[PDB]
């Protein structure tokens, strides 16, 4: 019931905001203390024993958190008190903040970051990007820097209970707003191109039989097939939920490659055939990234 | 009076499921009964009145609003006023997928173009496989489709084709045919 | 986690966990108990979530948890037969809930 104490904050890693508070001076002896706290115009609720709460948020913004102290875990029940302690993002120029900062997860190998300079930043500031996970011992400094025309970048090296990797954009100088961005472990996927193995007819039926890449299992990939014919300057394109070999008769018996069937071909004319691979929503959070397409096989009569 | 076959239940994985049994000739939209309800608790049955299929063989139109795997329905096919068989049912287990329609034919390559029967909302949206019968009666050349758009595009080489579909994970039976489309 | 689900039933779950965080707040910000293990998370979720009484909107992912379980389970069981740990939003369990079902169809533990 009385309002809880010392509820202070801290910032541990990049974007782990930590807030921590000690149990209420007045109190019932004869009560179990669950806490109730939530943020801003009563989001992301939760009533829990600890006297702390951490969240894994881009500092871009000041959010606050409020606590409650309760005895008993229902919903009926609201604390008539609530202390509430806020947080701000760094100091830093106005419009100096780093734009379009995105970072993607390239074959579960390796993280490709990216990003804008602001509108009021100075020339001689030098980018540097910070990032962390669970794994890591310490905040660790990408140094593979990178400038693909007017964007900046950072790729390092990243191999593989919900955990995420942080990322923070600031110069050491500490002149322009640090930027963040966490990127969770099982988002902002791209895979590698897949490798075609063979392409057989069957009739007016093409079967296209190619291998996804080492990193990624059948079941998880969205699968794209084109076929480009020269002769009727066709460009057609499929898109496949699952593939799987059910024809032994044109398929090879490589036990990791994927078969799709494309109807209504002709061995008469000469037909292209590239793979395209992205993530689905079973096994991944995004299904945005499509990989590089495959490399070209051709089957059928040429000119 | 002595039901002879048991209900045979099939289910279209959408607000519908069809059961059909066979009895002596009698009248099941009379007499017979047939009461269902989920195994979902907050249990609220459901009466059905059963249609008839002809001599001594009666069909039964369930209603559902949504259909999932886990979905179980307990069966009561009553007799007037005593219970002559009980029993269950599994949606998922008996699906039969509603046939596809508005199929046109065509002209740069020779096309064909249905529809998928089912909204963005349900679950076959992105699992029915299709299977294409173009013959003009043995000249007849089958194809599969397993990819997403309802497109079928082949060349030249008095025709009348037709569209059915077949959900794959769900192990399905095939759909009925569409209203074929001459040309 | 419980029986080997089908794989045609966790695709189906996941669906449409998926199709209920697009939008508004999930069952105007009902709360149900968190979970702590993968160890028989599957009546775990469904103890849980059996305890929202007037959002229609789980009502399908409810009546998809009942096939994962192999007992009945009906509303006030949670507390008994799992330990309180804390009380979260249902949009927290749902995405929480996401991601353990994504991690076991990575892992093909389905069939
Ligand atoms: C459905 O529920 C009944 C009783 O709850 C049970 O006997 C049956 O095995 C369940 N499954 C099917 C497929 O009927
Ligand atoms: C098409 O798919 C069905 C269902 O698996 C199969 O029975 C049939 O042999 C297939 N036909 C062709 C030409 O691929």
């Amino acid at each position: 019931q009385p309002p809880v104490t010392n509820l202070s904050v801290s910032v541990e890693n990049l974007c782990t905001v930590i807030w921590t508070w000690n149990p209420p001076e007045g109190a019932s002896s004869n009560c179990s203390l669950w806490y109730f706290s939530h943020f801003g115009d009563k989001q992301d609720k939760k009533i829990a024993p600890e006297t702390r709460r951490s969240i894994e948020v881009p500092l871009n913004e000041r959010i606050c958190l409020q606590v409650g102290s309760q005895c008993s875990t229902n919903e009926s029940e609201k604390p008539s008190i609530l202390v509430e302690k806020c947080i701000s993002p760094p100091e830093g120029d106005p419009e100096s903040a780093v734009t379009e900062l995105q970072c993607i997860w390239h074959n579960l190998s390796y993280m490709k970051c990216s990003w804008l300079p602001g509108r009021n930043t100075s020339p001689d500031t030098n980018y540097t990007l910070y990032y962390w996970h669970r794994s890591l011992e310490k905040i660790h400094q990408c140094e593979n820097i990178f400038r693909e025309g007017q964007y900046f970048g950072c790729s390092f090296d990243l191999t593989k209970e919900q955990h995420s990797v942080q990322i923070m954009v600031k110069d050491n100088a500490g002149k322009i707003k640090p930027s963040f961005n966490i990127v969770p472990l099982t988002s902002r996927v791209k895979p590698d191109p897949p490798h075609i193995k063979n392409l057989s007819f069957h009739n007016d039926d093409l079967y296209v039989q190619w291998e996804n890449p080492q990193n990624f299992i059948s079941r998880c990939l969205f699968y794209e097939v084109e076929v480009n014919n020269s002769q009727t300057e066709t460009h057609n394109v499929f898109y496949v939920q699952e593939a799987k070999c059910e024809n032994p008769e044109f398929e090879r018996n490589v036990e990791n490659t994927s078969c799709f069937m494309v109807p209504g071909v002709l061995p008469d004319t000469l037909n292209t055939v590239r793979i395209r691979v992205k993530t689905n929503k079973l096994c991944y959070e995004d299904d945005k990234l499509w990989s590089n397409w495959s490399q070209e096989m051709s089957i059928g009569k040429k000119r | 009076m002595k039901v002879l076959q048991e209900p045979t239940c099939v289910s279209d994985y959408m607000s519908i499921s069809t059961c059909e049994w066979k009895m002596g000739p009698t009248n099941c939209s009379t007499e017979l009964r047939l009461l269902y309800q989920l195994v979902f608790l907050l249990s609220e049955a459901h009466t059905c009145i059963p249609e008839n299929n002809g001599g001594a063989g009666c069909v039964c139109h369930l209603l559902m609003d949504d259909v999932v795997s886990a979905d179980n329905y307990t069966l009561d096919l009553w007799a007037g006023q005593q219970l002559l068989w009980k029993g269950s049912f599994k949606p998922s287990e008996h699906v039969k997928p509603r046939a596809p329609g508005n199929l046109t034919v065509h002209s740069d390559t020779l096309l064909l173009t249905w529809s998928n029967p089912y909204p963005p909302d349900n679950y076959l949206y992105n699992h029915l496989t299709y299977a294409v019968n173009i013959w003009s009666p043995a000249d007849f050349r089958i194809y599969n489709v397993t990819y997403l758009e309802p497109s079928l595009r082949i060349a030249a080489s008095s025709y009348r084709a037709r569209v059915r579909a077949w959900a794959q994970c769900y192990n399905t039976t095939w759909s009925e045919w569409s209203p074929s489309t001459k040309w | 986690p419980g029986p080997v689900p089908p794989s045609t039933a966790v695709r189906e779950l996941i669906e449409e966990l998926i199709n209920i965080t697009q939008n508004a707040p999930l069952c105007n910000g009902s709360m149900v108990w968190s979970i702590n293990r993968t160890a028989g998370m599957y009546c775990a979720a469904l103890e849980s979530l059996i305890n929202v009484s007037g959002c229609s909107a789980i009502e399908k992912t409810q009546r998809m948890l009942s096939g994962f379980c192999p007992h009945k389970v009906s509303a006030g069981q949670f507390s008994s037969l799992h330990v309180r740990s804390s009380k979260i939003e249902v949009a927290q369990f749902v995405k929480d809930l996401l991601f353990h079902l994504r991690t076991l169809f990575r892992e093909g533990q389905f069939n």
